[PDB]
């Protein structure tokens, strides 16, 4: 009955899905995050422009959202709303843009309350290194980034605690700025004391357990997410080389074994070529791949100076090599394996794009409805 | 009718030996270190890998003097061999959550005599 | 749980291992046959630490093969039901949380789980949260359960667990 | 009984139950996937 006798189409309500339907001023955000998100890596909708490109996503998206129009609905019904066939993957890209965007904002409100309510308890409980509910605010704005939102919020919870009952170095946010800026602002904690005085003042008689905790707050630190993300995604000169085994397993027949030595293939091969980042796949599922950007050797190197003091003269001395240890530890922990993982979801990511684009092509090939008709009417 | 929870097991699981998270992965371990020597030897299955990453992120504690320690503190009480394992690999905070976690504890001792022990054994953690 | 104890097997060795080597080769087949195995008496055997002594081997009337009734001592996984272990989550799906119990693989279903923990399918990551969003739970985390029901399919343990008894989550 | 060092099953073992053109379909009882059975070409097998 809802499918068939529904007040809206059909194709609109499985389109608006998570979003269902638009708001007026919901329209503006859906419509930004649309334009941020259509083109990123590769170009897509740069035929549309930037900002013509998003005012038609707006009008497109508030289409669907009012008059329940569908894909091709506004796409033909609404040429001049939306690009006026500017690409046949337009009512298509405007919808998947319009559920990001609802799906984005629904978890900045979702984060944004959580970070709210985390407050309040904190505020309630030692108000009769601190937990600060100012970073709630944060998340919540922090609706194009995704992942580094989430990253953030993870981080957030763990440094606070989570509980929910019903001075060891340089700041963290002086860090990241510092990181982030490639210029150390702040240097580690310049103070006489060392490793030796920290580690009696917790009861362990080791000279690492502040490390520990520096690693920690380094890592859970969303201002650290957004300084590596991109750093690596967007240049990775992937050399791909066959083991010792995937040689002879491979045969040339993956990514990994097709090129004995031909390494240093960057983003662009594996990204706009989905077919390297499915050989990738192929090869490292079953006997091994080669997918090493081998560029850090110098990005790790330019933050070893920064958040680490300058002197060293016992307590100076003894701060630049605390700093330097903590540094190591939180890259350990979440700095070297955090990149790895954003790296390798963006070459799954592309090698997926490139698989539906192909499909989509072969598709629209051999759809064409072209008929042998009489005399070819 | 087989249920920990109430003391009651098979008569040879009775007189079984039991082992500790950390036991158990040095054990794994040494056998890793042996078999991976003496070339010309069947490598070890996925059944061995899975089951060493599986220890590995339960370690408690890597020094097997640790391991002695505990267990000597513990066999002292008059607990079943059943509750050495349990209590000694959750590692519980307050006696109240290792009550509550372990059905057998309920009455079987004073709160502060558990309490004390789980200290100790939070301590003695690495 | 992991456990000692003291079992015993019989292999047949074929004649043409008879040699310098036999008692070498006799715990090389003995390695290989009693490893990863499972059987519903003594569960799930993960490696054997040691070998007890090498029996006498009685010559088939007959027939070349000779029967070693050999007794190592070797470990034993054999969960029982009350048991509260610390796994980890691998898999998170709205209809089930999906953990590894090392060498066992459990499953619990959304009923077991309160209400307050709920689906998150709009964010990439299948994970849930409260309402406040405090606590998060999500895969590779260790997370504790209860073995509220056991299950051998030829060999292949598959326990149930359930997330209803307070302070299970994280530590 | 025939070992497979090479193929999709690096390093398998079990036994032979039929043959075909480029393909042969070993079977063994160890195994829990596909209830203890599984498939791979005939070159990458050796008369173990």
């Amino acid at each position: 009955n809802e499918i068939r006798a529904t007040d809206l189409p059909e194709r609109f309500q499985l389109r608006s899905i998570p979003v269902k339907g638009a708001e007026d001023d919901e329209l503006e955000e859906e419509a930004d995050w649309i334009y941020r998100n259509a083109f990123a890596t590769p170009t897509i909708s740069l035929s549309r422009k930037g900002p013509s490109t998003i005012q038609k996503i707006k009008e497109a998206l508030g289409f669907m959202r009012n008059q329940h129009f569908e894909v091709p609905f506004i796409a033909f019904y609404r040429k001049e709303y939306v690009e006026p066939e500017l690409h046949i993957n337009d009512l298509w890209r405007v919808w998947q843009w319009d559920e990001k965007w609802t799906q984005l904002r629904i978890r900045k409100e979702n984060l944004t309350r959580l970070f709210e309510k985390m407050q309040a308890y904190q505020y309630e409980q030692i108000s009769a290194i601190r937990a600060l509910d100012t970073t709630d605010m944060e998340r919540l704005k922090d609706v194009q980034s995704m992942d580094e939102l989430k990253d953030v919020y993870n981080h957030f919870l763990l440094y606070y605690g989570r509980d929910i009952p019903k001075k060891f170095g340089l700041t963290p946010e002086q860090f990241g700025e510092n990181l982030r800026d490639s210029y150390q602002r702040h240097e580690t904690e310049q103070f006489p004391a060392e490793p030796l005085e920290l580690a009696k003042d917790t009861p362990e008689a080791v000279l690492e357990g502040a490390r520990y905790m520096v690693a920690l707050q380094i890592a859970r630190e969303p201002l650290v997410r957004q300084v590596l993300r991109q750093t690596f995604q967007e240049r990775a000169k992937l050399n791909i080389t066959p083991t010792k085994k995937g040689r002879k397993d491979v045969d040339e027949a993956h990514y990994a074994y097709s090129f004995k030595y031909l390494k240093n293939k960057p983003v662009k091969e594996l990204r706009d070529d989905q077919f390297l980042k499915i050989c990738l796949a192929e090869d490292e599922g079953l006997l091994t791949t080669d997918i090493s950007i081998d560029l850090k050797g110098t990005y790790f190197e330019e933050i070893k100076q920064f958040y680490y003091r300058d002197e060293f003269s016992h307590q100076v001395q003894e701060w630049n090599r605390q700093r330097t240890m903590a540094i190591e530890r939180a890259l350990q922990q979440f700095l070297y394996v955090q990149m790895a993982k954003e790296l390798k979801n963006k070459l799954l990511a592309e090698a997926k794009e490139y698989v539906i684009k192909a499909c989509s092509r072969k598709l629209y090939n051999w759809l064409r409805v072209a008929p042998y008709r009489p005399d070819q009417q | 009718e087989e249920d920990a929870s109430q003391l009651i097991f098979p008569k040879e699981f009775e007189t079984a030996e039991t082992l500790l998270n950390s036991e158990v992965h040095m054990l794994l371990e040494h056998r890793k270190q042996q078999n991976e020597s003496a070339e010309d030897e069947q490598e070890l299955s996925e059944v061995f890998m899975k089951t060493l990453n599986y220890t590995a992120r339960f370690s408690r504690f890597k020094n097997r003097e640790t391991i002695a320690s505990v267990r000597s503190l513990l066999l002292q009480k008059k607990l079943h061999k059943f509750e050495l394992a349990c209590l000694a690999n959750l590692c519980p905070e307050t006696a109240e959550e290792s009550k509550a976690l372990i059905p057998s504890l309920e009455g079987r001792f004073e709160d502060e005599e558990l309490q004390q022990i789980l200290d100790d054994i939070q301590t003695k953690r690495s | 749980m992991f456990y000692h104890i003291s079992l015993e097997h019989e292999i047949l060795l074929h004649p043409r291992y008879f040699g310098p080597n036999l008692l070498n080769t006799v715990k090389q087949k003995l390695f290989t046959e009693v490893e990863g195995t499972c059987t519903g008496k003594y569960g799930f055997v993960i490696a054997v630490t040691t070998i007890d002594n090498i029996g006498a081997g009685v010559i088939q009337p007959g027939r070349g093969f000779v029967l070693y009734p050999v007794k190592y001592k070797a470990i034993v996984f054999r969960p029982f039901k009350g048991e509260v272990v610390d796994a980890v989550v691998t898999q998170v799906n709205k209809v089930g949380l999906f953990t590894e119990i090392g060498p066992m693989s459990c499953f619990i279903s959304r009923h077991s789980i309160p209400s307050e923990m709920e689906f998150d399918p709009n964010s990439n990551p299948p994970c849930y949260k409260t309402m406040d969003e405090d606590i998060v739970i999500q895969q590779d985390d260790e997370i504790r359960l209860k073995i509220v029901g056991t299950r051998v399919d030829k060999n292949d343990i598959f326990a149930i667990g359930s997330l209803m008894d307070d302070y299970l989550g994280l530590v | 009984i025939v070992k497979v060092i090479d193929g999709p099953h690096s390093g398998r073992e079990g036994e032979i139950r039929h043959l075909f053109r480029s393909f042969a379909f070993l079977h063994c009882k160890k195994l829990v996937e596909n209830g203890g059975m599984f498939v791979c070409k005939t070159r990458h097998l050796v008369l173990a």
